[PDB]
């Protein structure tokens, strides 16, 4: 839910002639309704950023620079990124009825006493309710926090907050099964996910088996590769040029060729012309390699997976990629 | 209007008389309510869809009334598509392979189809819940009927996702309409389909699911489910009434059979005979020529709609080839 | 393998002379093929690190100056003569001139031009260097040939969004030397004149008028549909050369003046998939490179229109004055 | 010590008359192992074990060669028997002559093996049934009557009397291999044991006393020297039935006479990659002399290698040797990658093959294996690459999309053995139920068909025809390298093997028994490479079932590109060509092909009817029908899809007297009336759309 009255508050204060709107693709179809309201209530012209947008890493402050005086960005908690354009982050808390999914969750959590909670931007508002519920039903509830992440909150490349909980089980609240996968990989504890959208409850160790094996296969094919591509992103929150250049030197030290490729959105199509390159390392978002591996013919590896390739980490010690600041 | 059976393409010889070719086309469609018109944004042809050769011929004539110097193509038998068995549930996967949505497709119940065709049941997205009375009135079992999401392009798309389906509603309706516009058989308008949502799941969040995820998942599931239900292309049929002197009885009966005609009834009044037949519109092109010679001009004949019946099994493969090649 | 002169020589000596230590390489999709070969050679001959731009690149309007700001010292951009637009980064243009000889096709050119005395020559960037020899042949065989220049395009060159260089020449025929329908197509739509095109690869000389009329009749049908549109998008591009926000906003107010809704949407690359979310919008007007709306319209269910086409929708421009839009600096 | 024995073996190996090349023929629980081990005594499971034995003031060199008896791996059975001249037939005295005993004895007799009979587990007759001496006599005589029936039916007609087994002259003996004692009638008339003593020693558990002056190894190896033939004696009659050559030829005559002077001619018996050692081929020299550091031409490989270390056996150990002459059992290292059954010879003198193939091993059944714990994984890969090194018929892929380790081999049983062999290496795995390998092709020439890109302004025209059989077969049998056509006047080779000259010049890439060929004259030099990639990608998963395509000519006729030469990239070209290819194949009568086996049965001729019936029930075609003595040979072709369970069904149908083999025949076309069903099964199984997208999904 879009927090329109607050957006309006901020627009009118800061005297906007022109306002940009940013959404993940999941929220874009509310851009017209919001643009229509703001243009009705203020003298401002609304510019919808029509750009595909994954996260807080993906602010179009360079694209919208000069075109809009303020950016309203929905669905994300801001990162430690130094915003050029004035920006308002609206979390857009879930339009949900969480209620008689609580008892179902309790049912599946019978075996466990000390529980860690994890959730995402859109469900932050539900933490306390569910924490106090579990406590009044005999559970001990621990919520992680960290430098970047609020109490109980995580991101796809910021799992720091749940590294040090020592809970016996972890309950993730929400959809997106990258998050529970990350929880499972880092904690190596049983992990349940409640998807409050369609009421699905599930163990993520199951879904990990078959993904880990796929990653393994990827890695194994990559062991044959003699020419590598190293993908970096022009997205401000994905930009890891330092790392990319370190990886290049590493691969060259292992007497292989490697070439740095920089792009905004990464997709299979944009690797298609580099036919001499036999595999790729992602020096941008850790999710790309993991979530979209089925879309790429050639192996796409996280930097951790490349470590495995080079035998400078064991498969024993597989680790997701994380994006620090 | 005389339910459209023949569609012919008409275009302006001068690509500058275009501004008034639009005026001409909308005048012709106003003058004759049996003629329905649309300009193909996909193709660049202005299509005129009418009630047979002669029905279209009157419209191609009334381009003289509008003064547009034009070429008019030979008419095509405008087909509709349906399915002959129920399908097992078929899964459509989202753009990332991120969602799996399962649908079963089966031929819609005759009572419901009739009610839609004869206008007892209005088309469109089933929004108001208490208006579910309409679905019941049109023959659907009430509790099952209230799960209808769209009534779209001669079919119904229905939701059995409990809890599930919570994501996709608007996108699924758009995808339902798009799926009915161009069916599985040869991209012809679909008729008389029931689409049931059997199961559903989703990988990424519901704030990473947009239109490029929902649209492909539903669209691919829907085509695949129709194709696995024994998809049938159908030709439009006519009830054909021929009134002729008895002298030409044998030649007239020959002419009817040659055009895939089967005798329905046969009445005699004095020296005259009235013959009631059923024949596909597709097989009656140039019928004025054939029927004239076969009866020495004694027969006067006319046609009424008998439905968009199934195109014959042994002829289907060729007709599909011609349509797709075009 | 090299169909085009990539001038490795020049790129390397200027890189070294300038002391750049990180160099970005931008290729159109026709030359991305060579990125790795090129990259390997530069890294073997300088201690500089090469950054290959993986993003699409349609033209000179589409330099990655913004994106690579701070990241590399120098951009080498291939395949185009530059638009004179503002550079956030040191930028070298290499045009990548074709290694092709049209001499062997000039005889059949002459036969196809029996009916024309006054010719415009036109090419695109990679055949610019061959205009001289074509022009000399033609004039030695009784033709009068004119080279058009303009503020934006070199002598005898078109681009899909600037035909400025054939505006005031008023010839009987325009002869295009190049590869694809698009450039001949654009010259036809702007001039409504005889347009011949020599493909110096096919060795095939073709009159474009047929395909042009086919296109135009589909544009007619798009405009026909757009007349019912009540809610509109105005598409704007963050592409340096394609940014026309002034016009976008002007069109906004014009549509509102005509009692319709209009919303500006800005992105980098325009494709059907980015526009699927805006279910409310019935048609779109393209303020970016006009050629998207013309060339790719078959990929979009909803109508994509140039500003000029919008003028026809609103009865503010005559059908007889259907025209391509242009990009000027 | 050892030195003395090894000197004596090197002295021995140059006399063919003083060798015995022998094997042990037994039912699976009848005590082959324990006899083999204990025989060596005066464990094993090896290439071969050698024994030097004194018999009547003369020394003899006995090679106990491995002789598997798994009757549904009949290739291995028959190959083993081909190595041996004599067989110790071993029968449990309680259970008598078993199905399996008859079967393996019969193959021994067929390949000109002289049998000698040992009745084992005498102790348990006398413990279970307590016979009178006359009742012992009569059970021995009954077993040796059954033995003699198989010798009278199967043996050479020259030999049916001489090779028959006789109690009198001691070609039959009895004892217990376990308790280390054996006796024949000649040993009874040397020690003065009667049948009553044997019964007392067995009842009173005094079997160690007995063991002492009628030792298993002395008695039974004496019996082997007396009764079983030398290589020199044997090869005069064995050579023509083991080898199908010109017998008047100098290599032929050199094998006949057991000439170390002849052209070298050897047969590889097994090859085993050994745990501290390397890869070794154990073999029999029929003729000539193999030498260390010598070049030797594998006739199966149509190739060469140069022998590093030659040697012979000293029990289960191997003694390195300068030369190994004919009549011996050989170990060699540096055999290239020669397999079991391989014909090795002199290069320059280059003999004819003992055992070959009529069609190179294409794997026809695929099974999925994974490691049960997601942690033995990196080692599972070491196990699988060991397996695939030791067995070249087994091919292995790792699915990047799925994470499965796919193992493709020669049949259900071949793969069963492999997923067993994984557990000997110690990856705890789960094995899936196996699938059949299909191949896709087209049966008609296609119309010219247009493939359009997403942007609808790029557009290629191609036709597909079946590739010419000459070209297909020359790719299959390795005359022509596959891959991108580089050297241009190499188009000659395509001409030679049946393609037209203008066709040949314009062949562009070759791949999956297929060729993409360029009908545009005059251009394309950027897009060429993209077209190739699109082509190869398209053939990896064909249209019908996403199975490997083969057997195709693609002709590129004509093509139009709307964009600039230098604005066109793979997002235009690759869908356009790849759409063209599927559409063109679908308009060429697309065909599924199934793999087929040549299936060999040997079974007594009462079971002719049942075995022929069982083959026909599985869509089998009878090919040829042979007859040797009491038994019938059946040659068949049978589809691989109808061969699951066959070992069970044909055991019942022939009361376990079946010995059978398979070999790859190639891929027949699947029948028309079958195809729709089978394609729907494969697409169902892969989670594809139930019907396969026809020409409509590639047209506009
Ligand atoms: S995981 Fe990737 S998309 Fe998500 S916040 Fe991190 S960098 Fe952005
Ligand atoms: S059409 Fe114009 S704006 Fe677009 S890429 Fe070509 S030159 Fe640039």
């Amino acid at each position: 839910n879009m927090d329109l009255d607050k957006v309006i508050r901020k627009i009118n204060k800061k005297g906007a002639r022109t306002v940009g709107l940013q959404f993940p693709e999941g929220l874009k179809m509310q851009a017209v309704k919001i643009a229509k309201a703001i243009e009705s209530q203020t003298p401002a012209t609304v510019i919808i950023s029509g750009d595909p947008c994954f996260g807080a890493c993906d602010v179009s402050d360079y694209k919208m620079k000069g075109s809009v005086d303020l950016i309203v960005h929905y669905g994300h908690t801001p990162l430690p990124l130094k915003y050029e354009v004035p920006t308002l982050f609206i979390e857009a808390f879930s339009n949900i009825d969480v209620k008689k999914d609580l008892e179902k969750c309790l049912e599946k959590l019978e075996d466990y006493s000390k529980i860690a909670l994890v959730t995402t931007t859109q469900h932050l508002h539900l933490l306390n309710e569910i924490k106090d519920y579990l406590e009044d039903n005999g559970k001990e509830v621990v919520l992680g926090s960290s430098k970047n992440t609020k109490k109980g909150q995580v991101l796809g490349c910021n799992f720091s907050s749940i590294k040090n909980l020592d809970a016996e089980v972890y309950l993730f609240i929400g959809s997106g099964n990258f998050h529970p996968l990350g929880i499972y990989l880092f904690t190596k504890s049983p992990v349940l996910a409640l998807d409050p959208y369609n009421s699905e409850i599930r163990d993520i160790s199951a879904f990990a088996d078959r993904i880990l094996r796929i990653r393994f296969a990827r890695i194994t094919k990559a062991r044959e590769a003699e020419k590598w591509g190293i993908i970096v992103s022009s997205k401000e929150g994905q930009y890891r040029m330092k790392l990319a250049k370190e990886i290049k030197k590493i691969l060259e030290d292992n007497k292989m060729e490697a070439y740095i490729i920089m792009a905004d959105n990464i997709n299979p199509d944009i690797l298609l012309p580099y036919m001499e390159l036999d595999a790729f390392v992602v020096s941008a978002c850790p999710r790309i390699a993991i979530d979209d591996s089925q879309m790429y013919k050639k192996p796409l590896l996280t930097p951790q997976e490349l470590e495995i390739v080079l035998n400078k980490r064991q498969w024993e010690n597989y680790q997701l990629d994380e994006i620090l600041f | 209007i005389s339910e459209p059976v023949v569609t012919v393409a008409v275009e302006a010889k001068n690509t500058k008389d275009l501004p008034k070719l639009i005026e001409v086309l909308r005048q012709v469609a106003k003058e004759d309510p049996t003629i329905k018109v649309e300009i193909n944004e996909e193709t660049g042809e202005h299509l005129v869809s009418g009630m047979g050769e002669l029905h279209l011929e009157v419209i191609s004539y009334r381009i003289k009334d509008k003064g547009v110097e034009i070429q008019t193509s030979e008419p095509i038998v405008v087909y509709r598509e349906t399915v002959s068995q129920l399908s097992p549930q078929v899964e459509g996967k989202s753009p990332n392979k991120h969602n799996r949505f399962y649908i079963t497709v089966e031929p819609l119940e005759d009572e419901l189809f009739k009610a839609l065709q004869e206008g007892k049941l209005k088309e469109g997205k089933v929004k108001g819940k208490e208006s579910a009375n309409d679905f019941m009135e049109y023959g659907l079992d009430k509790e099952e009927a209230r799960k209808v999401w769209d009534v779209y392009n001669r079919s119904v798309f229905i939701n059995a996702t409990r809890g599930y389906l919570d994501e996709v509603k608007e996108l699924l309706i758009e995808g339902f309409e798009s799926a009915l516009n161009d069916g599985p058989l040869a991209k012809e308008i679909a008729m008389g389909l029931k689409f049931k949502l059997h199961d559903a799941k989703l990988h990424e969040d519901a704030v990473h699911r947009g239109p490029a995820q929902v649209l492909p998942a539903i669209r691919n599931a829907i085509y695949a489910s129709m194709m696995s239900a024994g998809p049938t292309l159908l030709e439009p049929m006519q009830k054909v009434f021929i009134n002729t002197p008895q002298d030409y009885m044998g030649p007239c009966t020959r002419e009817i059979q040659n055009r895939r005609g089967q005798i329905v009834d046969m009445g005699q009044e004095g020296d005259m005979a009235t013959i009631e037949s059923k024949v596909p519109v597709a097989e009656m092109f140039g019928f004025a020529g054939d029927i004239r010679s076969a009866a020495e001009g004694r027969c006067l004949w006319s046609t009424e709609m008998s439905g968009f019946e199934r195109l014959p099994r042994e002829m289907q493969n060729q007709i599909v080839k011609e349509i797709r090649q075009r």
